[PDB]
RNA sequence: GGAACUUUACCAGAUCCGGACAGGAUGAGGAUUGACAGAUUGAGUGUUCUUUCUCGAUUCCCUGAAUGGUGGUGCAUGGCCGCUUAUGGUCGGUGGAGUGAUUUGUUUGGUUGAUUCCGUCAACGGACGAGAUCCAAGCUGCCCAGUAGAAUUCAGAAUUGCCCAUAGGAUAGCAUUCGGGAAUUCUUCUCUGCGGGAUUCCUUUGUAUGCACAAGGUGAAAUUUUGGGCAACAGCAGGUCUGUGAUGCUCCUCAAUGUUCUGGGCGACACGCGCACUACAAUGUCAGUGAGAACAAGAACGAACCUACUUGAUCAAAAGAGUGGGGAAACCCCGGAAUCACAUAGACCCACUUGGGACCGAGGAUUGCAAUUAUUGGUCGCGCAACGAGGAAUGUCUCGUAGGCGCAGCUCAUCAAACUGUGCCGAUUACGUCCCU
């Protein structure tokens, strides 16, 4: 022989990649924002979060059983063995992956640098978000590339609370004069449960009670 | 004949020429720590999602 | 190489006009009082809190002091 | 060498066909195993490539690529193509379009 | 009678603890004699890589760190015993082994 | 980026199509594929040929296309990185000033590493950055051990008291030991998920309102606790098209800049420079003995991977062979590292010398498909090669630090004078200033 325990955490991380980056691939036209793994004896549970469900899902089910159909070729996954699930993101402006990619499809309809930028900073600020960042770079107004970035609300960007508290998303977006970089930040807020945000108050905020 | 000579010393499977990133099939710079057999620039690329983090 | 900053100030003034009759000239009374009716996730941060407060505690009692309102 | 026998590829869009996607490591040196009805038959991964460049260029398949694997998709187009070709009935269905 | 013993392993702490939390708490419901949980050494997965692409400027590093858990259980209890007490909904993450010692 | 082949991008040759698809020509009376033997050839390479077979509509030819490319352009780009720039920096709203560019806020005084704070104030309020957060060390609590240990009790076994060395000085005590068996008992040491613990807290001095500071105390720790990671806004035509199925535009595209295969080259020098390693010796070099680390890595019915033990051995090393163990707190392993120590009564005695180990000769073994010191160990020779402390210049560094010493990992079939970490022995000096940069 059996691997090693260390080798096993290797294995199980290189997977996830993998599949993380097949599923980020296959569904860039939905709203694809993350997938999680469960594993029993009695077969693996793979969910995946969408906004659009229903293109994930396809017809009665046909785009999710092709995935599954690539995913148990390629792992060489038993009959049976796998299972693939779709939900729905609970708040979608709240999502980097999301708004990425509805911002890259706004730019594919020819649709103006600011423009579009600031659709998606203003939804992602009616959505309840702390603060957005969108930054749009490359050849934009001519062979000259530059980089432009819109801001709104607040945001962390050192320590390591930024990691928690902050989600990115990156993506290259093809057009006919090259490559488009495009990145959204969204300060997340905050919620109790943990679902959304990272539930626990901000490094450097002290909150004083209300005595009774 | 050409069949037979057609990629016989990649055939053998030895050497820096036998081996390729996992993610991007370049034979330069590659981890082989942990049986990763990824690139440096892929690794750093894929790192999180891996499950290592940056720290200290 | 000690600096209060503003956040632990500020803070420090909120806990002393909210709980002054709870306070004391006692950094670990006061260090509990303050770890009791605060919420923070830095325990360096409450510790740091406590002793500007009883610093404060030490000076109300020789005379008022800025930014403190109490009746 | 890229010389497809008749009967791999046969083997190839019967297993296409049946299974609606095909997933291959992208090597040039390489075999390509797949199971028909039980067993198992092995196909070079060159040959397998040939058969879905030619498969791509004629508008019957879709393709994704990640991590020097190769995913293939009979699309509809595709899948009358394939029964016409193996002459199935027209009830014959890919398993992910079975119920 | 005979050992058992549930090696618990996640590279997720808190996941780690919650798991071996769980099943201390469903063994005791069980009235079983436990040994353990043991928390076994951490091992750290070390990779350090150039920060740069190609080779250019100063000569920058990361240190990319993975932590590995493991907890072990000894439970004096049957085979069947055991199954029920692992049988419940685990955490992602986590790999939970049973294993009979001599 | 430690290149034998591969890698490889270069050179000399030879192959393959990895030119999908579409439209035409031929075509089961056979489009084509692959080859025995002789010869062409570097090639007992159907590369092509002779002469014979074999497959079978997959393919060939020919036009447009297409594809691939470590081809070009980083001065067309994305992403990432380096740098400006280790410092304290940055920018709105509203208000105020100005015809305006712009300014104020954000300046000034003390303080702080800190645009850190206090104060004052045409500002008032905010946003980043700094700080906080995060990760390792040190002290510590609960948990916890059949992958860590300890102590006791029975055993069993060993020494055992007139003894003083070649003479054996100095250095505590006035019954002990045995990792080659059991039994309980326990958590001091080891393991660790979440906690505790330090904050200018306490006392004095100078500041003298505050913000603080310096000595001392308390303490495991006394000032960003220590060391890291993260790190704003603006830019640079800074690097990378040699990381990618990241890419626009351009170049080649069947005797190819695609791809393989063969052989060379990337390593050639009476040359220059940058960074190392080894030295010039006695605070040493040899031979012995002793005590003694820490990070780590180990393999894809078995088989690779890492190892211990034995053997080889009725006679060198390096080897070669068996039997086991280890998926790694379990085997390696009580991890016998090297610096180091030795009242070893050992050799050498100031010399290019038993310093130095360059260069080179002969045997032999090992990795690998392939190795003439240009794989790499090991043996005997060579050592009569410089080098006896290094000119002008110049790098790094303030405490478990410099320096010194090894070890591991990474590259890796084989090969560290490299890098990334680790522990070991362990200082001198300063605790300042703006002279230089
Ligand atoms: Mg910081
Ligand atoms: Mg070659
Ligand atoms: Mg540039
Ligand atoms: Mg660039
Ligand atoms: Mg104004
Ligand atoms: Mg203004
Ligand atoms: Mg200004
Ligand atoms: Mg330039
Ligand atoms: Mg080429
Ligand atoms: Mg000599
Ligand atoms: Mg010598
Ligand atoms: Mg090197
Ligand atoms: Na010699």
């Amino acid at each position: 022989g059996p691997l090693s325990k260390k080798r096993m955490i290797i294995r199980d991380g290189v997977f996830y990649a993998e599949l993380f980056e097949f599923l980020k691939r296959e569904l860039a036209e939905e709203g694809f924002s993350g997938v999680s793994y469960h594993v029993t004896t009695l077969r693996t549970e793979i969910v995946i979060k969408a906004t659009k469900t229903r293109e994930v899902l396809g017809v009665n089910g046909r785009r999710i059983r092709e995935l599954t159909a690539c995913i148990q070729q390629r792992f060489n996954y038993k009959e049976g063995k796998l299972q693939l699930y779709v939900e729905r993101v609970e708040v979608r402006g709240l999502s980097a992956m999301a708004q990425v990619e509805s911002l890259r499809f706004k730019l594919l309809s020819n649709l103006q640098v600011r423009r579009a930028a600031m659709g998606i900073i203003r939804y992602v600020m009616e959505s309840g978000a702390k603060g957005c960042e969108v930054t749009v770079g490359g050849k934009i107004k001519g062979q000259r590339a530059k980089s432009m970035t819109f801001r709104d609300g607040y945001m962390i960007k050192s320590g390591t609370a930024h990691k928690s508290f902050v989600d990115s998303a990156c993506r290259h977006c093809y057009m006919r004069a090259g490559c488009i970089g495009v990145k959204v930040k969204i300060m997340l807020p905050g919620d109790s449960t943990g679902r959304n945000g990272p539930s626990e108050p901000l490094p450097d905020v002290i909150t004083v009670i209300e005595p009774k | 004949g050409h069949l037979d000579q057609w990629r016989s010393r990649q055939k053998i499977g030895m050497g820096k020429g036998a081996r390729c990133c996992v993610i991007c099939s370049n034979q330069k710079a590659l981890i082989r720590k942990y049986e990763l057999n990824v690139c440096r620039q892929c690794f750093r690329e894929n790192a999180e999602h891996i499950g290592f983090t940056k720290l200290r | 190489g000690k600096i209060r900053t503003k956040t632990v100030k500020r803070a420090s003034r909120q806990v002393v006009e909210k709980y002054y009759s709870k306070l004391n000239f006692d950094f670990y009374q006061n260090k509990r009082v303050i770890m009791d009716v605060t919420i923070a996730e830095s325990k360096k941060l409450k510790n740091k809190i406590a002793g500007y407060t009883t610093h404060i505690m030490k000076r109300l009692a020789r005379g008022p002091v800025r930014g403190i309102s109490l009746k | 060498s890229t010389y497809v026998p008749k009967p791999s590829r046969d083997n190839v869009y019967r297993f296409f066909f049946t299974e609606g996607v095909i997933a291959c490591k992208k090597d040039r040196m390489g075999t390509w195993t797949g199971t028909l009805g039980g067993n198992t038959f092995t196909v070079p991964c060159i040959q397998v490539m040939q058969l879905m460049r030619s498969l791509k260029s004629r508008n019957l398949i879709k393709e994704q690529y990640a991590w020097r694997h190769y995913y293939w998709t009979l699309n509809d187009e595709g899948i009358a193509y394939m029964r016409s070709y193996l002459h199935l009935a027209p009830s014959a269905m890919p398993n992910t379009q079975k119920p | 009678g005979q050992t058992v013993r549930l090696t618990i392993t996640s590279r997720n702490a808190k996941a780690v603890e919650s798991v071996t939390s769980q099943l201390l708490t469903r063994a005791r419901d069980e009235k079983v004699t436990i040994h353990g949980p043991v928390r076994l050494p951490t091992r750290t997965l070390k990779i350090t890589t150039r920060k740069t692409p190609c080779g250019n400027g100063t000569n920058t590093w990361d240190t990319f760190e993975l932590k590995i858990y493991k907890r072990i259980i000894d439970l004096h209890a049957p085979t069947e015993q055991v199954k029920k007490i692992t049988s419940f909904t685990m955490e992602s993450g986590v790999d939970v082994s049973i294993t009979i010692l001599d």
